[PDB]
RNA sequence: GAACUGCAUCUGAUACUGUUGAGCUAGAGUAUGUGAGAGGAAGGUAGAAUUCCAGGUGUAGCGGUGAAAUGCGUAGAGAUCUGGAGGAAUACCGAUGGCGAAGGCAGCCUUCUGGCAUAAUACUGACACUGAGGCUCGAAAGCGUGGGUAGCAAACAGGAUUAGAUACCCUGGUAGUCCACGCCGUAAACGAUGUCUACUAGUCGUUGGGUCCGGACUUAGUGACGCAGCUAACGCAAUAAGU
């Protein structure tokens, strides 16, 4: 339905491990819903929500 | 864009006929509706009507016809491109197949065919070659 | 800006003129204004302590308040003036009481602009402020060495200070050189670079174009003779030896500074 | 236009945080402002540190304001140096809804 | 940019007929007022050629309108270009 | 006799073209609502990583190669760890995906900005296509002035194999690549395929919308196969190299 930034319980599914963001291919979600998913990993990222990786 | 008419009307026939479609449709003009009938009268095609749509629109549809499989129409060609107009005198209209085809002239009694405007002593634009 | 001359004669072939309109053509302040006679480069006892001073024409003097010690006034900028002293533009301040006075004008600086000096003040250009009140990375100007004694670096046209950091009770800075030395937190800085930045791409086109700001011309040490210089002399065109002053001191990457007062205060210097 | 303003504030600033809160709120409606929404998250704990503190507080607004004022306020952020980062961005339309984390 | 009212402001004043939004006229003015906008952005920003090349077709549109203004009625088009200054 | 296909003159014909008077919407446009995107320009800022510097723990190697040597190291390197300073690029997302007329365009927010897609209305009523000259843009390298300079690296230095090695490998390394403003106007600038139209079986993909009951339907792009047709043959094949 609606994507946002904000929902770091939502977007922790979908971020990898080491925090890299899982592929479509492995997901199975749209690419409209990928692009805003990648954009709102990159703002929870630089609003220090998610890791940029395990290892700072 | 589209600077031609009679040789879309052409094509469409050809198309059409290489495609063997029963009937082919086409917006509609006088000067097609004319040509079509010439085709008709000369047996090219079955025959040609006119329906008048909306918008003060019309639609020209030509029933095509198939002989032992192959089409009616051998050959169908533009002679008088709108980049260069071939007009000739009576004695110089081009004989399509040695006469066994049809030379189509728009002549100033009407669009009509090579032998008729020979026999009317009358000359034109020599349109296209159908046999 | 620079603006190229016409090459209609062989001296106007390569001039260029830097261009300010927005300054004022009126002449400055009476009272300000000072006289200023030229010394010809000569000390008391009359021996040409400096070489290649001397003619030029005459310039008055504008006292400039460096120190700005009228705290919590607001002034604004009548007008922007050029000066002969020094290559900066000087802008006039007049304040609410009335005063009148002279300051280095900033290059983001327009007539009309409202000016502040204390320690409670808006971060602009044209604004004193304490190093201490002043935040990091930002650009700035007319440095106090001395608490007290008025700004001392960076009052040359285009001249820019980055403050990058703060220890203690000093404030690290980079100046255009490359060198980094301590400041004591208290001295006062002004925020922005100052104006006339274009003004080391003119080009003055002649020899009597520094002759009117008074620099006489200079005699080569290879061209005198050994009783003038440790270059003169030799049968044709030579150099000889290591080069030198005519007092005697090398002139090329000799160090002459001794300064151990100040080597604390010198914390590093750039290499390149 | 609308503008989601994201506030990331020192934890010695925690006490002081909600003073320059009332004041930006008053520079926003002196010019014509309306903010919707004022989310008080709390001390949420950072997923790494930055600038050498673990945990950092987080505050969040959204509110209705010219360009102006906008710059004004970017001007603000930048000068406060306890606010380390700030994510204004601009929604089409005002949203009011309580936030998920909160 | 330019925005509704004054879009609809430039379309009421050139109205030929009722709620026509259609005719030359029009779509002139309306050209025309939005190169007064754009000309204080590209004065700004030197180099923003792809933003340069639809003002450009902006121009290239104005113009043939104009031009098939003045080839279909005469005085209407000298009208159009006093009022609009070109 | 014919022919001298012409030339001017009046006379007629009005299908077509040219010149025109009135009208129509189906080509092209315009107004409103929406959605998509690394379209462009200006600033800010976030995180890994390289480099140098200032320290602590610590000892005889590190680096590299097919094997080595130049090089760094007992003046404490490499490894590890804490502090800074400075430049460039933007992993993952990422996909014969997306945008742009081409050239090209990838972190994130903001300001300004040109196109395209679709939705039903309301509008003007041939305003259209192409384009000699002309002008606008135009990768990389290069040039001029001014800044910046981590990585990489033409040139240059030294080490190697070699009969020689003005090279491939190597240890360094300046211009350049980065930024502002101007020149340069050339690329295998390629789809080796000029632009714009109408027509001509079908199939499975995929991006952005629309409409229906997860599917069916339709739109402008985006690919892979495959008829008729074309081609010297490769192959092209609704995104034609077919008519």
């Amino acid at each position: 339905t609606h994507i946002d930034y904000k929902d770091v319980e939502l977007l922790k599914q979908y971020i990898s491990e080491n925090g890299k963001i899982v592929p479509s291919r492995i997901t199975g979600t749209s690419t409209k819903y990928q692009r805003q998913l990648a954009t709102a990993i990159k703002q929870a990222r630089y609003l220090s929500l998610l890791p940029y990786t395990d290892n700072h | 864009s589209m600077q031609d008419t009679v040789g879309d009307m052409l094509t469409r026939i050809r198309n059409a006929q290489m495609a063997n479609k029963v009937s082919v449709a086409m917006p509609s003009s006088k000067l097609r509706k004319s040509i079509a009938d010439l085709l008709v009268s000369e047996g090219y095609v079955a025959s040609a009507v006119v329906n008048a749509e909306e918008n003060n629109k019309a639609t020209l549809s030509i029933e095509l016809k198939y002989f032992e499989g192959k089409a009616v129409i051998e050959t169908i060609q533009r002679f008088s491109r709108p980049g260069l107009r071939q007009h000739r005198g009576k004695d110089a209209i081009p004989t399509v197949k040695q006469g066994m085809g049809v030379a189509i002239v728009s002549t100033s009694q009407g669009i009509m065919s090579d032998r008729a405007a020979r026999a009317a002593g009358i000359g034109g634009e020599v349109v296209a070659f159908v046999a | 800006p620079i603006v190229k001359a016409k090459p209609t004669s062989p001296g106007r072939r390569f001039v260029e003129k830097v261009v300010h309109p927005h300054l004022y053509k009126g002449r400055p302040f009476a009272a300000l204004l000072e006289s200023k006679s030229k010394t010809g480069g000569r000390n008391n006892n009359g021996r040409i302590t400096t070489r290649h001073i001397g003619g030029g024409h005459k310039q008055h003097y504008r006292i400039i308040d460096f120190k700005r010690t009228k705290d919590n006034i607001p002034a604004t900028v009548e007008r922007i003036e050029y000066d002969p002293n020094r290559t900066a533009h000087i802008a006039l301040l007049k304040y609410a009481d009335g005063e009148r006075r002279y300051i280095i004008a900033a290059k983001k600086q327009a007539v009309g602009d409202t000016v502040m000096s204390g320690e409670a003040s808006p971060i602009r250009p044209g604004n004193c402020l304490p190093l201490k009140n002043i935040p990091l990375g930002t650009v700035i100007h007319n440095i106090e060495l001395k608490i007290g004694k008025g700004a001392q670096m960076a009052r040359a046209a285009g001249a820019s200070v980055q403050l990058l950091g703060r220890d203690g009770i000093y404030a690290i800075l980079r100046l255009r050189s490359g060198e980094t030395r301590r400041v004591h937190v208290n001295c006062r800085a002004v925020i922005g670079e100052v104006s006339n930045t274009e003004n080391n791409l003119k080009s003055l086109g002649k020899a009597g174009a520094s002759r009117w700001r008074g620099i006489r011309p200079s005699v080569r040490g290879v061209a005198m003779n050994p009783v003038d210089h440790p270059h003169g002399g030799g049968e044709g065109r030579n150099k000889g030896r290591h080069p030198t002053s005519p007092w005697g001191q090398k002139s090329k990457g000799l160090k002459t500074r001794h300064n151990k007062r100040t080597d604390s205060m010198i914390i590093r210097r750039a290499k390149k | 236009r609308h503008y989601e303003v994201v506030l990331l504030v020192h934890p010695d600033q925690s006490d002081q945080v909600v003073g320059m809160v009332e004041r930006y709120i008053k520079l926003v409606q002196d010019n014509n402002g309306i903010i919707h929404r004022l989310e008080d998250w709390g001390r949420r704990q950072l997923a790494y540190p930055i600038n050498k503190i673990h945990k950092a507080h987080y505050v969040l607004f959204n509110i209705e304001t010219n360009g102006e004022t906008l710059a004004e306020l970017e001007e603000l952020f930048r000068y406060n140096d306890a606010i380390i980062r700030s994510l204004v961005m601009r929604r089409d339309d005002a949203i009011t809804e309580e936030s998920q984390l909160a | 940019m330019l925005t509704n009212s004054d879009r609809e402001q430039i379309i009421a004043q050139y109205q030929r007929g009722e709620n026509d939004t259609g005719s030359p006229e029009v779509q002139v003015a309306l050209l025309s007022a939005r190169i007064n906008d754009l000309q204080n952005h590209f004065k700004a920003h030197k180099a923003d050629h792809h933003s340069r090349r639809g003002l450009i077709r902006m121009v290239n549109t104005r113009r043939k309108l104009l031009d098939y203004l003045k080839g279909k009625d005469l005085g209407r088009y000298t009208t159009l270009i006093s009022q609009l200054g070109l």
